[PDB]
């Protein structure tokens, strides 16, 4: 027989959507633009390339949230407030975003592109500039669109 | 706490079966870095964008038939004169574009390249002529 | 079904179910994108199993004999 | 085999209330169909009804293992330009069937809700095919009047021969015009003369 | 010479289905098919991959139209996902 | 005899249930198959599916106790070079057949196991065959790509015969291109244009 | 003037089999046969001894394909080893 | 050369039958419809939309007749409304 389900529920979505807005990972969803909006202190540390060990359990419910769609391209992208150079901050953000990316087709998705960029503030998100990975700028945003 | 990959070769099989990929797939990629027949830009033979305000205007074209016809219509579409210079062949030079909106040097683009060596393309926009040129 | 987002409200032909807050997981009618991978047939992907037989054998429409399902 | 003529109770009674559901679906959006497949305005300047094309770009023929044939596009005339005397409306081409069908344990129940589904989508499929002849039918015509512009196609050719009073003392028809087509609208080979679609 | 296609093709690049046909039920894709005679002819947008087609067309709007013989599984490209369909008949 | 029935009766469930182990172990694999089986960018230029060159070195026939044949090498053109539309996959040629079979002591229970496993390396073979035939295949076309570089085959020569505007007003094709293979992949036997290997 | 090979030698330098065959176990070493029409063929990539083989070739890899009468056991050596391989059919 | 009409338009045009015919009833407009030889005739001052006519004829105060195929609904115009007529036979 044909499926039903492909994998995936409904509740399983919501619910998984309201516990990432619950712990701060702020989930939009425009459409079927999906924006899930990743803040930097909750992944990284501050000003590296480099992931704490428990931020894969917020990779997790990110991967296992991307599991419930079909997709085509996931687009990860990630900026951060101003540290020595716009040079060196989109090197750090471009390894940032290609970390990111590693592990979430280390991890389950079914998206068929995975796009990783990252930029130098060029693009934030608030006028006020407190810190480092600390800043509500200081993100990573994963944006795809749900496929039929 | 972090997790193994999920299709991932963790098996004595699997991963023999996947370096075997890995060997198969980047030599299909030398294999097509050697049979691969370029042009280099220097010498590439196709017309440029001829960069000329009434060419940059904004257009959408339907077709299939010979080639004269529409550089006729995209002459006096972009206000510009229409030489041609050749004779043309009994069976004609059969050309389709069907774009619902791209830039109308692009199309004397397009027009170049599926003419190809039948026939090509000059623009002179001091003059403001296109002409069709046959061989 | 479409469960706790709300009820169906509509069946998008050429998609899903659609629930009246989002689009569902769950199909709506055959011709969907369901994520078929693992078929089920006699002499499938050769052609179909040639039906005027009637022997011990199974003959595909391509010639073949299928002889894991005969 | 009790499950199986549930099953075939189900799928009549499926099929004529899909059938019934859609009619006044269709019913509701009268007007917008009357909108959308106008016919009436199709017409030529004749009364005549124009006939269908069918494009097909980009066609492959794998003829053999030696040898293909490729065509970049196909025109295709289907069912000729002819004179119509009331222009075609949706519901000769969309009205699915109503007939009220009067022919009447826990298996049949289960299986009469899949004949009861297998008789709404076949439903469907019939509705599917409804539309899918109307809009063959009707953007047949409107690429005529493509291609009519696009000089790929002649109009049609009418002749009016005009005839004055016409027969004997026991009937008479007073202003007596008989209008043929001569010739028929019709694919021109002859392709320097086409146009081409540019806009702006 | 060979033949150009089949003439046939401008109507299954229509939806409606050849004059004188079996329908066949489509499962797991965005396709239809009707059956002749022993050839089947799919109206799809979807791309078929492995079992082969004879002849096919194209509409304006990218939806194509494939004779090929009957073979019980299609294999179609989605967007770049390898994809099943399913005929029965 | 019910012992024999037993084990006929185990014989086919271990068919079909090591079809359906090996079906899904093949789809967890089916991207690195498309790696390993790429067809689609061993095609020729026009298309053209490569014909199987076969390979044997180092050959004797002995045929009779007077006479023996050697040679040492042997290239034989097996299934020729023909225009495909779409690629093969590896799903024609390693894809086994799974149907769900539903046909039903102590000496049933061990020879239905012994059933069982003769179930099971019987589709063993029937999948190293299948293995067997996709190799021959692949790497056949592989051994024209060597002999293609290596001058012992001729490369096709198409042919198009380009066409206008095609048929008559009921029906046109606008850019009508007939393909044709004239000469066929062909190994040359003048020996003297042939090729060597050497690399660093 | 001899025959050249049997070219069907080629088919068993591959695993697959000659067509209309039939197949036979082989036991006790790396070997496959088949039965084609009152004759054997093996492909191996042991070395065939006692009962002696009709034809032979060879593969670029070492694997041998042998066309000889149906004698049911076999004689190889492996590494040196004389070694037995014992056929059904 | 054509023929004129049918000249039995002209008894349609008034209420009369035709002679040898036979009555359909007609629900849901003001028209009358007889059938003479598996051709129905059709006295109304509807404007008939849908199935058809192969004749007409009209007389001076708007009248017309029709002589079409047996068709067991008629769609006509009233007053710009689109309108059912339904005939039995």
């Amino acid at each position: 027989l044909p499926c039903r389900v492909d994998g995936a529920c409904d509740a399983t979505i919501i619910k998984m959507m309201t516990d990432l807005n619950k712990k701060g990972i702020k989930v939009a969803s425009v459409g079927q633009n999906y924006l899930i909006s990743i803040p930097a202190s909750a992944l990284f540390a501050d000003q590296s390339p480099r992931l704490n060990w428990a931020s894969y359990s917020l990779l997790n419910e990110i991967a296992a949230f991307l599991k419930q769609f079909r997709k085509i391209a996931i687009t990860v992208t990630s900026y951060s407030s101003k540290y020595v150079s716009v040079k060196r901050e989109r090197a750090l953000t471009l390894a940032r975003s290609r970390v990111v990316s590693e592990y979430l087709w280390s991890q389950g998705v079914d998206s068929r592109i995975i796009f990783t960029q990252g930029l130098g503030s060029d693009k934030p998100i608030t006028s006020y500039t407190l810190g480092g990975d600390r800043s509500p700028n200081a993100r990573v945003e994963i944006t795809f669109r749900r496929a039929v | 706490f972090k997790k193994p990959p999920i299709n991932n070769p963790s098996d004595d099989a699997t991963i023999k079966l996947a370096e075997a990929a890995v060997s198969v797939s980047d030599s299909m990629l030398e294999m097509a870095k050697v049979e691969k027949v370029i042009t280099p830009p220097s010498k590439d033979n196709t017309l440029t964008i001829p960069n000329a305000y009434n060419l940059q205007a904004r257009a959408s074209v339907d077709w299939s038939g010979p080639i004269e016809e529409l550089t006729a219509r995209i002459a006096k579409a972009a206000h510009f004169r229409f030489r041609v210079l050749g004779k043309s062949p009994s069976v004609p030079v059969l050309i389709s574009i069907s774009t619902k909106d791209e830039s109308l040097a692009e199309i004397l683009r397009d027009i170049d390249y599926q003419a190809g060596k039948k026939a090509s393309i000059h623009v002179y926009p001091n003059s403001q002529v296109v002409e069709l040129r046959y061989a | 079904a479409a469960a706790a987002a709300a009820a169906a409200a509509a069946a998008a032909a050429a998609a899903a179910a659609a629930a009246a807050a989002a689009a569902a997981a769950a199909a709506a009618a055959a011709a969907a994108a369901a994520a078929a991978a693992a078929a089920a047939a006699a002499a499938a992907a050769a052609a179909a199993a040639a039906a005027a037989a009637a022997a011990a054998a199974a003959a595909a429409a391509a010639a073949a004999a299928a002889a894991a399902a005969a | 085999a009790l499950k199986e003529t549930a099953l075939s109770v189900g799928a009549q009674a499926g099929l004529a209330w899909r059938a019934k559901i859609i009619d006044e679906q269709l019913n509701k959006q009268a007007r917008n169909l009357d909108a959308i497949y106008d016919f009436n305005s199709l017409v030529l300047e004749h009364n005549i009804l124009p006939p269908v094309l069918l494009e097909g770009r980009n066609t492959l023929n794998l003829a053999d293992a030696q040898s293909i044939r490729i065509s970049d596009r196909t025109y295709k005339v289907a069912k000729q330009a002819h004179f119509i005397t009331t222009p075609p409306t949706w519901r000769q081409y969309l009205w699915m069937d109503y007939v009220k069908p009067e022919a009447p344990k826990e298996i049949w129940c289960i299986y009469t809700e899949r004949g009861w589904k297998n008789g709404i989508d076949q439903a469907n499929t019939i509705l599917e095919e409804n539309i899918a002849r109307i809009k063959e039918d009707f953007g047949g015509m409107i690429l005529y009047r493509k291609l009519l512009a696009m000089n790929m196609v002649s109009p049609p050719y009418v002749s009016h021969t005009d005839l004055g009073v016409t027969g004997d003392g026991s009937e008479i028809h007073i202003d007596d015009r008989v209008l043929r087509i001569t010739a028929l609208p019709e694919l021109n080979v002859n392709s320097a003369e086409w146009r081409a679609a540019v806009a702006k | 010479i060979p033949p150009s296609a089949n003439d046939l093709l401008l109507h299954v690049l229509e939806g409606v289905p050849p004059p004188g046909s079996r329908r066949l039920v489509v499962s797991g894709g965005d396709a239809r098919a009707w059956l002749s005679n022993e050839k089947m002819y799919v109206r799809t947008n979807l791309t078929i991959l492995s079992p082969g087609w004879l002849a096919s067309m194209t509409s304006a709007d990218g939806t194509h139209a494939y004779e090929m013989q009957k073979s019980p599984v299609l294999l179609v490209s989605w967007h770049g996902k390898v994809m099943q369909l399913k005929v029965e008949g």
